């Protein structure tokens, strides 16, 4: 079955790092949809 | 008139010196001047 091997590693490559824990929406998202709820 | 016989080793010798970049706190960042 799973073949475990996906062509997503053209980003762990370089473009991105592994073992970083970052965060998921940029700073910037997060106080936009907080102001967009008043 | 003779072809040596290439074999497939290659040599090196050429230390890195040592990683020491995983003990550092690490954040991703974006556009400059955070």
């Amino acid at each position: 079955p799973a073949p475990s091997a996906n062509p997503a590693k053209i980003f762990i490559r370089r473009f991105f790092s592994a073992g970083v824990a970052k965060n998921v929406v940029s700073y910037s998202n997060v106080m936009a949809a907080q102001r967009a709820m008043e | 008139f003779f072809t040596p016989q290439v074999l497939a080793l290659e040599v090196d010798c050429n230390i890195e010196c040592a990683s020491l970049l995983d003990l550092y706190g690490q954040i991703e960042v974006s556009r400059s001047t955070f």
